[PDB]
């Protein structure tokens, strides 16, 4: 799922981890008196879009830019006057942008010491890790390639918790001193406990820093969730923006169905994570290029099925369908079914390769024979790949 | 060492297998087919269903009521994602030698709390979550895996993905192979047994005489268990390993329907696996059609 800005923050700052003072405002007057409670020196106005770029991206209102410093509350609201409503459009967005519905009235802090942290899962030590580096307000990974001396970790036991030696010592890693790595530590600890309470699959901070007044903020962040735990986290995934997600993404996500989309135009109906990026790879070996990833497997149902059919024949993208099934838990006469009758109620007009194996698979292709539906029976992966490949342009 | 439990993945003909999720949905189905297959599915369990009958096998409250009152050395999970931890945690309490977890969707902090208790322990081997269970062709089935593509042979097979684990065992029945032990670890990014875990299974089974691993993206369990095959499968009497690796083409960032196949801070890509893998002695098929065929190739090329 995907938070914007201030959705991030604020669940940030509700759990004690301490970011900018900041509203959030719908109009413009809204963000007009948001900007006078806020009480502070300087305010940034920021749009709230996913996308990235905001900083040199231009308005469909015509203003140039969607992130202003100011010192006057008015200002704040006539420049939220030509955001909210309008399209932001960036470096990271289609041409015609993102529509900005809310905005980011903040206190404006400046920033004297960047460093970078990162709390989420090492699968090597079962455990919460810490990830840090003095390096802050740059790619990470760029600074684990030429500074990896640079890159400090601190493995942490899940039923003991963080230590307060744990939370010192990544401090004094980072660069803080004093006082402020005293205070660093105990925002490390609030990190953490934000972390497991969220079940967050990473909090990631950058720039952990400090302002020229002496306090530590974590000034930008970004939180990945852990799917699996939607059932214990609803309040939060309540809160998913999909209004820049790629529209078949979204119709999949109401369905509950594991669709990827990529820029091929042979289409994948699998039944298995490992299968279905199996068929992508194969499908590459061969020549072509696929639409899509699907990974349907657990006990599908046959409207799931008939779902995620209708789903690959709306993407114009698509000149072809793979079907490739070896159920195990999966019947192949549910996806047969399911395919068939959804071709009865869509009319098929593009090739099908259809590949069925494993549990009641002789049933399965005795509906697929008796559908009369333009069915290029495969072999074996191999023999579906170059099939699918050899229908399309 | 919780290590001195891998000898429990090697089920057979003499394991007896209870069901936890025994009166659920797909606990039920595939109680079933472990009925028709030959396990010696002997209960289950369902809290709040004790002192019932379901298949004609007796139901209990609790996995050590199950365990004492049937011999249970296995035990196969088919619990909802929001109670399967507890459901493994009772296993490990219970001291069921095998634990068998086929539930996708547990909370990764879940799995690691359970991963917590599970180290520090020997008694309970624990394969999965969110995985395809284990099969000793012709003798003892614990999962979903369909039962009629299998045959009892000389090819051991661990894989992260349940589906390509069909795909290998069909692929070695048609050229003659067949199985000796099938180990589906699962697609999660915290479970109970790794490669490294089946691959000293594999190399001490006479019955075993060539492997074929199945790994992704995402992790570095590839990249051990190549550790492990250059220090314990060289020597003059080495098994054959043939392997393929998912997500040549996986974008990065997305978890491809696993809860760990990622490819994430330039980490977990499938090419530095292929390459730790080959750089260990071991054949990559490129081709995940061609499992069957490069070790039959291996199994000639050998005499
Ligand atoms: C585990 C899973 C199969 C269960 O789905 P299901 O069988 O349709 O669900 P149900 O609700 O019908 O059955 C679950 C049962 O477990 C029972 N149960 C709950 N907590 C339990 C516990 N601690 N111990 C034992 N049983 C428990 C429930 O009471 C329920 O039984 P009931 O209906 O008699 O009351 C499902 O959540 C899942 O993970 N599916 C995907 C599996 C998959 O694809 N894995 C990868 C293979 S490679
Ligand atoms: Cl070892
Ligand atoms: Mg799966």
């Amino acid at each position: 799922m995907n938070l914007q800005e201030y959705q991030s923050k604020k669940l940030m700052s509700d759990n004690g981890v301490k970011v900018q003072r900041f509203f959030v405002a719908d109009t413009a007057n809204e963000a007009l008196e948001a900007a006078k409670r806020l009480n502070a020196k300087e305010i940034v106005l920021k749009a709230q879009i996913l996308a990235g770029g905001r900083g040199k991206g231009v308005f469909s209102s015509g203003l140039k830019g969607g992130v202003h410093l100011t010192k006057d509350p008015e200002v704040v609201g006539q420049l939220a006057k030509q955001m909210i409503g309008y399209n932001l459009a960036t470096k990271q967005t289609p041409k015609e942008g993102v529509k900005v519905n809310k905005v980011m009235v903040a206190e404006a802090l400046d920033i004297s010491r960047e460093t970078y942290l990162a709390i989420l899962m090492d699968r090597s030590c079962n455990g919460p890790v810490l990830v840090g580096s003095p390096q802050g307000g740059v790619d990470i990974e760029e600074v684990a390639a030429s500074n990896p001396e640079l890159i400090f970790k601190e493995q942490i036991d899940i039923i003991e918790g963080i230590k307060d030696s744990q939370a010192q010592r990544m401090a004094e890693n980072l660069g803080f001193l004093g006082p402020l790595q005293n205070q660093a530590a105990d925002q490390i600890k609030k990190l953490y406990n934000l972390f497991l309470k969220i079940d967050a699959t990473q909090v990631e901070v950058n720039p952990f820093g400090e302002t020229p007044e002496g306090q530590v903020v974590c000034f930008d962040a970004k939180i990945n969730f852990d799917d699996n735990a939607e059932f214990r986290q609803k309040d939060i995934f309540a809160m998913d923006d999909k209004s820049e997600n790629e529209p078949i993404e979204n119709e999949a996500a109401k369905y509950d169905l594991k669709y990827i989309g990529l820029d091929g135009n042979i289409a994948c109906f699998v039944n298995g994570a490992g299968l279905a990026m199996a068929t992508c790879d194969i499908i590459f070996l061969n020549g072509g290029k696929p639409a899509n990833f699907l990974d349907l497997g657990g006990g599908v149902k046959e409207s799931q099925v008939y779902q995620a059919f209708k789903l690959l024949t709306a993407d114009p993208k698509v000149e072809a369908i793979l079907v490739n099934i070896f159920g195990g838990i999966v019947n192949c006469a549910i996806i047969a079914n399911g395919i068939t009758k959804a071709c009865r109620e869509l009319e098929l007009k593009v090739p099908l390769v259809v590949r069925l194996e494993g549990t009641n698979v002789h049933e399965a292709q005795n509906i697929l024979t008796n559908s009369g539906l333009p069915i290029t029976s495969a072999v074996d992966l191999e023999d579906a790949a170059k099939k699918a490949v050899a229908s399309v342009t | 060492s919780y290590t001195a439990s891998r000898k429990h993945l090697y089920v057979d003909k003499n394991t007896k297998v209870i069901c936890q999720g025994f009166t659920g949905k797909q606990g039920t189905f595939h109680s079933q087919q472990a009925l028709e297959y030959g396990t010696n599915l002997v209960g289950g369990t369902t809290p709040g269903k004790g002192g019932k009958t379901h298949l004609g096998l007796p139901v209990f409250n609790t996995v050590k009521e199950a365990k004492e009152q049937t011999g249970a050395t296995a035990s196969v999970i088919y619990v909802p994602p929001p109670f399967a931890a507890a459901a493994i945690n009772e296993a490990i309490d219970a001291e069921v030698p095998l634990v068998v977890c086929i539930t996708e969707g547990i909370p990764q902090q879940d799995m690691v709390r359970v991963k917590h208790r599970l180290l520090r322990q020997g008694k309970t081997r624990l394969i999965g979550p969110n995985c395809p269970g284990v099969i000793n062709p012709g003798e003892c089935k614990i999962g979903i895996m369909p039962g009629h593509i299998h045959k009892k042979g000389r090819i051991g097979i661990v894989s992260r993905s349940g589906t390509l684990t069909y795909e290998a065992v069909h692929q070695t029945t048609q050229v003659g192979l067949g199985q000796s032990l099938c180990v589906g670890i699962g697609g999660d990014p915290f479970n109970g047994t790794d490669f490294t875990d089946c691959l000293e299974i594999f190399l001490n089974d006479p019955a075993t005489e060539g492997i074929i691993l199945i790994g992704e993206i995402g992790g570095n369990a590839e990249e051990n268990a190549a550790e492990f095959l250059k220090q314990h499968n060289s020597g003059p009497k080495s098994k054959p390993v043939v392997s393929f690796i998912a997500g040549l083409t996986a974008p990065p960032g997305r978890r491809m329907g696993h809860a760990g196949a990622i490819i994430a801070g330039g980490k977990g890509g499938a090419k530095e696996k292929i390459t730790a893998l080959q750089s260990a002695g071991v054949v990559v098929s490129m081709s995940p059609a061609q499992l069957g065929t490069t070790i039959y190739k291996e199994f000639e090329k050998r005499k």
